RNA sequence: AAAUUGUUGAAAGGGAAGGGCAUUUGAUCAGACAUGGUGUUUUGUAUU
RNA sequence: AUACUGCCAGCUGGGACUGAGGACUGCGACGUAAGUCAAGGAUGCUGGCAUAAUGGUUAUAUGCCGCCCGUCUUGAAACAC
RNA sequence: CCUGAAAAUGGAUGGCGCUCAAGCGUGUUACCUAUACUCUACCGUCAGGGUUGAUAUGAUGCCCUGACGAGUAGGCAGGCGUGGAGGUCAGUGACGAAGCCUAGACCGUAAGGUCGGGUCGAACGGCCUCUAGUGCAGAUCUUGGUGGUAGUAGCAAAUAUU
RNA sequence: UUGGCGGAAAGGCCUUGGGUGCUUGCUGGCGAAUUGCAAUGUCAUUUUGCGUGGGGAUAAAUCAUUUGUAUACGACUUAGA
């Protein structure tokens, strides 16, 4: 429907996000992956974090070199889940994947666009409440990310940008409708109105 | 030789057909086109205007015209399946269309030699479009924005779902 | 001008070669049917070439003929034209590749004065 | 004004398949904005166009269309089986169809 | 030919790691080099615009000879000859031109959109 | 003649290659339009 | 009254695939009359092209499949020959 | 559900992943798709039948049919090719036979047959029959020829050459 | 033309002003056919060229020689108008 979908991935189980965004790229959809630091799954962190220590026990014996490449990046992990789901070695799957892009935070290109939710993947509308779950950022920190604290400074700039033009844009939205409100209730607003409009 | 003569031989005449029983009946339109009617035109040269529906023809088409003086829509015939039918009516009473039919738009096809490798209009065609024309403005000018309605050409915007629009 | 006839349908156009005819270039092409006992092909495997049964048989009102609906006739001489001499609209005449220039052309005179059509009318002849 | 689209969005999915045998000669569609099998029965019998672009001119056009028709609705989501003259590519899976209105019956 | 040859920097000229100095080989073809560019002076062809058009150098029948091997054993020893020809011709610009026409073929609607734009434009 | 080579040309090539179904793209190619029927403003004038 | 079951030789639509057969023959239906018909298999109308456009072959790409044949063997892709 | 619950390359509810599940027990329903079932076209097999007509048809000729179709070992039947032989085509051919090459064409389910284009140089084929030293992918098959390995192992004992 | 702001991958946002074109905000005048009853009916993109013009400066690598802080060979530290 969309050139591009920007998804924020804040509150997001990884699962369910993964299932989505391979369903959606197959189908031929560019997708675009913010936030992944924040990222959710469900379940205690310490169990998350033996899973984590169960995939990087796996390499090959041989050549630590040829092995599972344990990606640590919040994003990388998103990105394995999702290339997980998608049938990667074929032409068509590296379509997919080509179609997909997923980034820690939310790059200059993406924090002035619009960013949406899958509600069939959001922690607070699907996990029960009182369920323990973790972050993708802790997690990855704690196996290895080196940059939780450069992503959380630019998200704090970034954050405290975005709201100077929320108050801009709040600002000047008010003003139209003190302005027009004047120009409101008119003989063509009832007219819309009797439409429907 | 290599095959001097087959001693069983085939017929030399041609087969008729069976005395075959499919009667052509005439053809029932569906409820929303009826004379008077305004159409979308969905395919064609002129695909997406709105017209005016005037008459069935005999050969299962439906007369239609612009009118020309308001969209450039001639009186021609469309396929009544490559129509959407409105439910914005004109009141069809006033303008005579028995005149149009088959034989009226008969064209005269072009021979095979003639071909355009590189590169008019009847006068009793024109004239007779300017009298419907003038009697469906008559018409059409009785109910508001109807007029410029026509000269707006229908197409589908974002969010646009056929299957719950209502024409 | 030709005979109505049922639309000309061939079940399997495509040619059926034999197992491994293009791992190995001993193996030809001609069709044979495999013998082994472990083979894919004999038991019929997904993925496996097809082999040539009974069910992929021409319709038997339109076997045999051409494209344009006749049934190739090999003549070698107006002799051989004169069988088909009454069948204009069901045969068509093929030189055969032994026929000379100047028999070949008199074969293809006497064709054109019946009608007969010829399959191959522009053999030892240049463009 | 800037908007000519007579029809509408569809994206050919795949071809009709089990797990591992798929069949070429019916293809998945799904329709832009139809969620439902039950919307998806406005669509039944309407045509659809591949339209893809070649770098060889034919009959004086760079453009190639493979025409089709919505057979029938394709499970609960509103997917539809549709089946083209001739069998879509394959290369397009996750590829831009239009479903036409015609023929219309509204 | 070059599998199990030792690496040169010589062959960074070409792209290449591999490459050698075949004194012999080089010996033959400049000599039938020699004898192209005599062939070419007598026909009276340039001898400036002269470049190697054609060259190829196939196997010849092999010349056989025996080695002999522990246990008492007979192996071959061939040379492998070969033939080589090669054509010398002057040399010239892209002299051809004026591709095939590819006459067109229109619908009644192509050919009336045609129209209708030639109206239309000015 | 084949195996096996050289050159040129055309194509693909992310740890084989080859194959089946289906399409697409590029190449290449066969199938009524002289005819058992009507008829004509003469292509170069037993009729065209 | 509605459910819910069952029946209708009840009505109204929207789609898809197929069109075998080819010189009268049959069984029926239509105010019980010459005729007609949806009754022992598709006809009617219309357009574009008349060409590599459809199609064939061929090479490649893509989706899904596809283990190396022969043999002995209960069992072979076999780290069996 | 947890404890009981320890094995060696790294690792498998098939994988990703899943926690009011995408887990477990249960209950309506919708939907997906086998070479199965229903209905059509066509192929073949089997069977039960019709058919004596003044020419234009060698009567399992033409036709109505209904059912059916897996297959090793094995049986049987219809055919396709090869070398010779008897008849015939008063068959093809130095104005080009036979051979050979050709991601050219047609025919046949196939065995294969026919033709277009190159090469060439003296014989060859269709049909009805007869005959057999009659069809190859293998047998560590036979005899020839040829590969990759591979411009590789190597050409280093006996003092040594300039 | 005037302020900037934006470094996470900034390559995007207004404005300061002069010029020009449309304005469906409300009312008129002319044109559209014939593409014939549909045929996507053709409208947006990592490159260039005997070519045209608003302008710009005339570099290195490699082989050969050398080196030994290197070295099986390639490579590698070096030097040489």
């Amino acid at each position: 429907v969309e050139p591009v979908v920007v998804i924020d991935g804040k509150g997001h189980l990884v699962g369910r996000l993964a299932s989505v965004v391979a369903k959606q790229l197959l189908n031929g959809q560019k997708i675009v992956v913010v936030r992944a630091e924040e990222l959710n799954i469900s379940g205690e962190f310490f169990r998350n974090k033996l899973k984590y220590h169960d995939f990087l026990r796996k390499a090959t014996a041989f050549n630590k070199t040829r092995g599972p490449f344990h990606f640590r990046a919040p994003s990388r992990i998103f990105y394995k889940a999702l290339r997980g789901m998608v049938s990667h070695k074929t032409a068509r799957g590296k379509a997919a994947l080509e179609r997909l892009k997923v980034f820690e935070g939310i790059p200059p290109p993406y924090d002035k666009k619009k960013r949406v939710v899958v509600p069939q993947a959001l922690r607070v509308l699907r996990l029960k409440p009182g369920r323990k779950y973790t972050t993708l950022g802790k997690l990855s920190t704690s196996v290895g990310w080196k940059y939780e604290d450069v992503v959380a400074k630019l998200e704090a700039k970034r954050k405290v940008s975005s709201a100077e033009y929320y108050a801009k844009k709040r600002a000047f939205t008010k003003k139209v409708a003190s302005a027009n409100a004047t120009a409101a209730e008119s003989d063509v607003a009832k007219q819309l109105a009797a439409l429907g409009y | 030789t290599a095959q001097q003569a087959p001693k069983w031989y085939p017929s030399e005449d041609v087969a008729a057909p069976k005395k075959t029983r499919k009667a052509v009946r005439p053809q029932k339109l569906r409820a929303s086109l009826v004379p008077g009617t305004v159409l979308i035109l969905l395919a064609g040269r002129f695909r997406g205007k709105r017209v005016v529906y005037l008459k069935h023809l005999e050969d299962n088409t439906l007369l239609v015209t612009g009118p020309f003086k308001v969209n450039g829509v001639p009186l021609r015939r469309v396929n009544a399946r490559y129509v959407i039918a409105t439910s914005t009516k004109v009141s069809v009473e006033g303008v005579n269309v028995e005149k149009f039919n088959v034989e009226y738009f008969a064209k005269e096809k072009l021979t095979k030699k003639e071909k355009k490798e590189a590169n008019e209009i009847k006068t009793e065609r024109v004239e007779d479009q300017k009298v419907v024309d003038k009697a469906l403005l008559a018409e059409i000018k009785k109910t508001p924005l109807l007029k410029q309605y026509l000269s707006a050409s229908f197409s589908l915007k974002n969010g646009d779902k056929p299957h719950l629009l209502k024409f | 001008a030709s005979l109505p006839h049922p639309k000309i349908v061939k079940k399997h156009t495509k040619k059926f070669k034999r197992h491994h005819s293009d791992r190995y270039h001993r193996v030809a092409e001609n069709w044979r049917k495999q013998k082994g006992i472990d083979s894919v092909v004999r038991r019929r495997f997904r993925g496996n070439i097809s082999q040539p049964k009974i069910g992929y048989g021409s319709n038997k009102k339109t076997k045999f003929l051409s494209p344009s609906g006749h049934k190739t006739f090999l003549v070698a001489n107006v002799k051989d034209l004169e069988t088909l001499t009454m069948h204009t609209k069901t045969y068509a005449a093929e030189i055969a590749h032994n026929i000379s220039a100047k028999n070949r052309v008199v074969i293809l005179a006497r064709a054109k004065a019946l009608g007969i059509k010829v399959t191959n009318p522009k053999g030892r002849l240049a463009l | 004004a800037e908007s000519h689209r007579l029809y509408v969005k569809g994206k050919h999915l795949s071809y009709q398949r089990s797990k591992r045998v798929n069949n070429p000669n019916v293809s998945l569609i799904k329709i832009e904005g139809v969620a439902t099998p039950q919307d998806a029965q406005f669509y039944l019998g309407k045509r659809i166009a591949y339209v893809y672009r070649a770098s060889k001119e034919v009959r004086g056009s760079k453009i190639r269309v493979m025409w089709g028709k919505v057979t029938r609705t394709h499970g609960n989501s509103g997917v539809v089986r549709a089946t083209f003259r001739n069998n879509l590519p394959a290369k397009t899976f996750g590829a831009s169809v239009r479903i036409f209105l015609y023929p219309s019956n509204i | 030919f070059n599998s199990s040859i030792g690496r040169t920097a010589q062959g960074k000229e070409f792209g290449v790691t591999k490459a050698r100095w075949p004194a012999k080989s080089v010996k033959f073809v400049q000599g039938l080099l020699q004898n192209a560019a005599a062939n070419a002076e007598a026909k009276g062809l340039d001898a400036t615009k002269l470049y190697v058009s054609h060259i190829q150098v196939n196997q010849a029948p092999k010349q056989r000879r025996r080695t002999y091997r522990a246990h008492g054993r007979i192996n071959k020893y061939e040379s492998s000859p070969s033939h080589i020809e090669l054509v010398v011709t002057e040399k010239e610009e892209a002299v051809a031109k004026a591709a095939e026409k590819k006459v067109v073929r229109l619908t009644s609607r192509q050919r009336g959109r045609i129209a209708a734009q030639k109206r239309i434009a000015a």
